[PDB]
RNA sequence: GGCGACACACGUGCUACAAUGCCCACUACAAAGCGAUGCCACCCGGCAACGGGGAGCUAAUCGCAAAAAGGUGGGCCCAGUUCGGAUUGGGGUCUGCAACCCGACCCCAUGAAGCCGGAAUCGCUAGUAAUCGCGGAUCAGCCAUGCCGCGGUGAAUACG
RNA sequence: UCGCCUCCUAAAAGGUAACGGAGGCGCCCAAAGGUCCCCUCAGGCGGGACGGAAAUCCGCCGGAGAGCGCAAGGGUAGAAG
């Protein structure tokens, strides 16, 4: 049920379902159905339509989710743009944030190996 | 990160607030980052100590948490080779 | 999950306790 | 025109939120999760949140500790 | 001759609503929307016909009225294709079923895009026309989702006989076109 | 301010790629050591880190600690997946005069690479290898996945 | 170099030479043929998801600069396309 932005998970229960959305996590996840009030166990396939209803309505409000938040992270990152201070230049250099060991790893920022040889 | 003390350095302050009855000029130096943003004499610059130089930072807003030598980097770096 | 701060076993590895690990009873 | 086209039937379909009629299409009704002429995201304005600044909070979280004050 | 709300929107509201902003003295000197012609430009079918048709009855269920294919007019090997060759799919529907379906668009389609602040309004042609681009095709309520296969879009035009490109933004805008402020 | 720089190369390691596995709840079974310029039972606030109280203990008396792997129950059903936790946004806490460069935790949200490793290369012959947690030194705090110790379950094979 | 085609030399009819200046041909098409009926290009400026100097789409402007199986000339949309 596209309850979001998406729609996707099918037979794979509502706790686990909910997680497969950029908001959702595993934290929201039950809280957002303890707090509607829906068995986190249930098949997801397209059970009573009430409770997707209550779930959908809920969900989608309350919190920021979906492509809106990654707008708003995306552009919390754009707040150090201007004359920005150390942890923009960063985020520019493409470079680790915390600042943490960089003669070695920080792979998953820089990207794979380049070898320069000398 | 602290919470119930939130702290500025005295000196920095004591030199800021003296200057900001009525207007002042930006002239204003410092050598500690410990600081933090200040609002009020927004539209001011200090100069802040990078290990080397003063370095004149300039506020417009935008900034709090980051205290002052965040705007202040300490190394160059610059390229490797390329 | 050793490196996981969301767990019992992760938070037994660090050391340190929490939600996802409260200080017994 | 004749023994090709997809016919078009008479209104009606099913909203997330309310209701919706015309249809046609080639489905007698379908059902649609998120409504449009309805009300939510840019139909009358439903600000879900605002996006904090920092000039107004920040400058009273940290100015919440007003012993930097004056 | 069928009824269709937006089609009734357009004579007891929109209509007499532009005799007051510009003051038409002619009762055909007033803008009216015709002539609506989807366009799929389709180089995904640079060398097959299987996802063609299947991109032909996807159109064929959206607007109630199959596609016709278009075909290349000269050769370009800088991204191959040759004189021949299916590359792009193209329905132009006209009264009735051009308001039947720029009613499920401007009213179920559009604002199941993701995010969508609302339609542009400098994509305005200079001389009362507008045009619109569209990635994925699911947004239109006859497509269920479970039945795709790609994620082919459609350029849309919407041809207008107003002359300014301001008398067709007043027209869109009263028959319910967002436009992003 | 720097020793924490980063286009890169090597060493020693940690955490993994899952179902003899992961999550949650319940429930057991250690040893060796450390503490009244500290360890802090038990209550109270708090989702939690932690904060308010506050008893006992110069300590085979009180406290650090419930050991964890195990067992029982239940849930995922093999899918980059309830595997994996990197990275990043936000919100907090504690030490400290102060944690931007450069602290440790907590919580919410993100969830990357990895589906088992080329040429090569290491360790171990009995409580041993593997695997599991526990203490201490330094120490305001901590970048400890290290070092020095402690016990838990416990292989395989040696013709020559 | 030797035959055929196109343009120039060629002196406003035709024709006209040089071991003068430039290019092509030794094929191809059962549709690229017959007829009847329809339709009008190249470009330029806007508008348009992927999509860019060019793919398709809409809108104006655009008399022929396109096209006409291959050289070149003539011819040509009131068609030969
Ligand atoms: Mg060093
Ligand atoms: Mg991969
Ligand atoms: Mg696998
Ligand atoms: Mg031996
Ligand atoms: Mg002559
Ligand atoms: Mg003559
Ligand atoms: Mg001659």
């Amino acid at each position: 049920a596209r309850i979001a932005g998406v729609e996707i998970p099918r037979n794979k229960r509502v706790d686990v379902a909910l997680t497969y959305i950029y908001g959702i996590g595993k934290a929201r996840a039950k809280e957002a159905l303890e707090k509607t009030g829906i068995n986190p166990a249930t098949r997801v396939k397209d059970l009573t339509e009430a409770e997707v209803v209550r779930l959908r309505e809920y969900v989608e409000n309350t919190w920021k989710l979906e492509g809106e938040l990654r707008a708003e992270v995306a552009a919390n990152i754009k707040r150090l743009m201007d004359i920005g201070c150390y942890r923009g230049l960063r985020h520019r250099r493409g470079l680790p944030v915390r600042g943490q060991r960089t003669r070695t790893n920080a792979r998953t920022r820089k990207g794979p190996r380049k070898t320069v040889a000398g | 990160s602290l919470k119930k003390g939130v702290f500025v350095d005295d000196h920095l302050l004591e030199k800021v607030l003296e200057l900001n009855a009525k207007g002042e000029k930006r002239l204003i130096k410092t050598w500690s980052r410990r600081s933090t943003i200040v609002p009020e004499m927004v539209g001011h610059t200090i100069a802040v100590y990078n290990g080397k130089q003063h370095v004149p930072v300039y506020i417009t807003e935008n900034m709090v948490g980051h205290k002052l030598g965040e705007f202040a980097p300490t190394r160059t770096y610059r390229g490797h080779g390329k | 999950g050793k490196g996981d701060r969301r767990t019992r076993r992760g938070k037994i590895w660090r050391g340190t306790y929490g939600k996802y690990r409260p200080r017994k009873k | 025109k004749e023994g090709i086209h997809p016919k078009l039937v008479p209104a009606r379909i099913i909203c997330g939120c309310g209701n919706v009629i015309e249809t046609y299409s080639t489905k007698p009704e379908i059902y649609v999760e998120v409504c449009s002429k309805c009300h939510p995201f840019y139909t009358g304005q439903q600000r879900f949140v605002d996006t904090e600044g920092r000039v107004e909070r920040f400058q009273r979280r940290y100015g919440d500790s007003y012993r930097k004050g004056r | 001759p069928l009824d269709v709300a937006l089609k009734r929107k357009y004579y007891e509201e929109v209509r007499p609503e532009l005799i007051r902003r510009f003051g038409y003295q002619n009762v055909w000197e007033v803008p009216r929307l015709e002539k609506v012609v989807i366009n799929q430009g389709l180089g995904e079918a640079k060398e097959d016909a299987r996802i063609l048709e299947k991109a032909a009855q996807e159109l064929a269920l959206i607007t109630g009225q199959k596609p016709a294919v278009t075909r290349a007019k000269k050769s370009i090997s800088n991204f191959k294709l040759r004189k021949g060759m299916p590359i792009g799919l193209r329905v132009t529907l006209r009264r009735d079923r051009m308001w039947i379906f720029l009613e499920k668009l401007l009213n179920v389609a559009l604002p199941r895009i993701r995010d969508f602040r609302g339609l542009n309004p400098n994509s305005f042609d200079g001389r009362g026309n507008y045009n619109l681009g569209l990635r994925e095709q699911l947004i239109f309520p006859e497509i269920t989702y479970d039945m795709v296969d790609a994620l082919r879009g459609m350029d849309i035009a919407v041809v207008t006989t107003a002359e300014t490109d301001e008398e067709a933004r007043a027209l869109l805008e009263l028959l319910g076109f967002p436009f992003r402020k």
